[PDB]
RNA sequence: UAAGGAGCGAAGGAGGGCUAGAUUAUUGAGCAGCGAGAGGUGAAAUUUGAUGACCUGCUUAGGAGUAACAGAGGCGAAAGCGCUAGUCAAGAACGAAUCCGAUGAUCAAGGACGUAGGCUGGAGGAUCGAAGACGAUUAGAGACCGUAGUAGUUCCAGCAGUAAACGAUGCCUACGCUGUUGUGGUUAUGAGCACGGCAGAAGAGAAAUCUAGUAGGGCUUUGGGGAGAGUACGCGCGCAA
């Protein structure tokens, strides 16, 4: 019996559509079905921190951050624990993640 | 045998910035000046604006390339081979529910020089506005390029380098932009992204 | 007192290994070079923050004994069409550098990123385990 | 004619063919610096390095690709289509006092297109990798994992004719409740027209749910308990498969 109103994917009105390859095992997904994930990371750690205020030779310093956008297949995401298995009623609720660092 | 003892420290000097002199290389000692020519010129450099300048620290944002040119005594004399933004400045400039503007041009100096420039703008969301996204539709996103083009035609092409450095400097390639093509539609973060050196001419 | 006399500071930090590596600003002269698998015996432990640890003190001490005291660090994952997380290490060579007495200027992120790519390795199903 | 075709005006789109350019990246060679390991995994071995690896510079040579922006967004008959300029035909929608007047719906036979993998000839050959060969793991692995490696993967001229080619829902044409959110034009600024998404309701249905409500409107395809069987014989296409 059909599981979901909507594929599992996001495509409508369309065809075919770009590929993307996995982070974890490099297998190939679909762009509109993969599990997306965005990171904000600052380039020293927080326990560094107290030691770069008396190790720059600038008046103030500002860290570096990078940037990343990640993406995972179905078995990857439930793996690592992105997503996690949802009641019938659940299933429908549709909320945006936080941004890692 | 620590090699090491055998080294010659030469200092790096430039030119048309508030700083003179930036640092000291390395080689091996040579007999012959034809020798010693040939191991340092070619070789090439980069410095932060904020370091070669007395400034505000928020210009930390780009960068500046010299090539090896010449040889007097203790001194090797560099010239401009190149401006870069900074990795952060581009990947934290791009935001989602905005359009992203490009372009790519090709300009010559008085002195022969042939140059490459790059160049980005962003869509910006009105106030008093309630709608989530702030698209620019693809015809338009055409006229705002056209526009581009002629700007930095008038700015930068048949000049000398000595006067193209201060345009860099100042930022006034980014600040036109933003004035004319205002009339199209809203923009922000408009700036030169990268300069790129093509063909330098055969010259003694 | 005496002026900042400067060094650049390679680092390159992947799953497997970290290497670390001093030049002059032009990147065109070597002052000293190592990595975690130098140091470390076992090949699980090549990028343990120990092994990475251990192997930026001897870089320290060659370039404090040629006379340095002052590093700009440019650091990099893999890139291309592979991975373009820092891996763990990288974050602490930048520590202990610290720890030591150099000062520090500045820092960049100078992984390279392709505007399209060749094909990765791993086939279309990918890695199963 | 809230039937069709021809035409006018302003505009929109990863629709298609061609010409000329582009920022990086992955490999390969040259040269320079340094002097011991690199790679790969859950953990390791094949393997490569003093004929100087790895990493950092500068030069070059090729052949693919267009990251982030990028979406329950757009375009196309479907298959499918994402860098920038210039060029060449045709189409969809919208606005309105343009022209002709039944020119129309659906369709055996017949004709044109059709991802990928495959085949016939030419160009080329970076990356990836069927077959084949090793290293491990196992009672045994011929497999999964790692090293390596060929046909293919790209282009031009053709053949072939299959897919879970699926929203598993034929094409025209009707009658039908509300709220919300998009895309492109137009606006007495109140709204409309075309193409969508979402959430309830009422009916419906074995339920799950709703392209499934109401109904002797028109036309084509198609099923009749499991198996044997989409197999045998004959016939038509194809170089073969
Ligand atoms: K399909
Ligand atoms: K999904
Ligand atoms: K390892
Ligand atoms: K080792
Ligand atoms: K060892
Ligand atoms: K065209
Ligand atoms: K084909
Ligand atoms: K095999
Ligand atoms: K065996
Ligand atoms: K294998
Ligand atoms: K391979
Ligand atoms: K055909
Ligand atoms: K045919
Ligand atoms: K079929
Ligand atoms: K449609
Ligand atoms: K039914
Ligand atoms: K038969
Ligand atoms: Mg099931
Ligand atoms: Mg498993
Ligand atoms: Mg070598
Ligand atoms: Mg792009
Ligand atoms: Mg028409
Ligand atoms: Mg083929
Ligand atoms: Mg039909
Ligand atoms: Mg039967
Ligand atoms: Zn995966």
């Amino acid at each position: 019996t059909k599981k979901r109103s909507n594929n599992g994917r996001s495509k409508k009105n369309r065809g075919h559509t770009r590929c993307v390859r996995c982070e974890h095992c490099s297998a190939m997904v679909p762009n509109d079905k993969a599990i997306k994930k965005f990171v904000v990371r600052s380039v020293i750690d927080a326990a560094s921190l107290d030691d770069l205020k008396i190790a720059t030779i600038y008046e103030e310093y500002e860290v570096p951050k990078s940037y990343y956008k990640l993406n995972y297949c179905v078995s990857c995401a439930v793996h690592i624990k992105l997503v996690r298995v949802r009641s019938r009623w659940e299933r429908k609720i549709r909320k945006e993640q936080r941004v890692s660092a | 045998k620590d090699s090491f003892l055998k080294k010659e420290k030469y200092n790096l000097r430039i030119e048309n910035f508030p700083v003179r002199e930036v640092g000291a290389t390395l080689v091996n000692k040579q007999s012959t000046v034809a020798a010693l020519e040939k191991k340092l010129v070619g070789r090439v450099f980069e410095a932060n604006q904020g370091d070669i300048t007395t400034s505000d620290s928020a210009n930390c944002y780009r960068k500046f390339s010299f090539k090896i040119d010449s040889l007097a005594g203790t001194n090797a004399h560099a010239i401009f081979n190149g401006m870069c933004l900074t990795s952060e400045k581009i990947k934290g400039m791009v935001k989602r529910g905005l359009t992203l503007i490009e372009g790519v041009k090709d300009v010559v100096t008085k002195e022969g020089i042939t140059l490459r420039i790059l160049t980005i703008a962003q869509s910006k969301k009105e106030k008093n506005s309630t709608k989530k996204t702030a698209y620019a539709k693809t015809s338009v996103v055409k006229e705002v390029r056209k526009n581009i083009f002629r700007i930095v035609d008038n700015e930068l092409n048949g000049k000398d380098i000595e006067q193209i450095v201060k345009k860099l400097q100042m930022e006034t390639v980014g600040k036109e932009i933003e004035k004319e093509c205002q009339k199209i539609i809203p923009l922000q973060n408009c700036h030169v992204l990268k300069v790129k050196v093509v063909k330098r001419p055969v010259k003694e | 007192e005496q002026r900042l006399n400067f060094a650049l500071l390679f680092i390159k930090a992947t799953k497997n290994d970290t290497i670390i590596h001093a030049t002059d600003l032009t990147g065109a002269e070597t002052l000293a070079k190592s990595s975690g698998g130098s140091k470390v015996k076992a090949h699980r432990d090549e990028r343990d923050p120990y092994a990475a640890m251990l192997a930026t003190q001897d870089v320290a001490a060659v370039l404090k004994e040629k006379g340095y005291n002052a590093v700009h660090i440019k650091i990099r994952g893999k890139g291309g069409n592979q991975s373009k997380i820092i891996g763990p290490g990288g974050s602490t060579v930048i520590r202990t550098m610290m720890r030591s007495e150099f000062k520090l200027g500045r820092v960049e992120d100078v992984t390279p990123v392709a505007t399209d790519s060749t094909r990765k390795k791993g086939g279309r199903r990918g890695r199963r385990l």
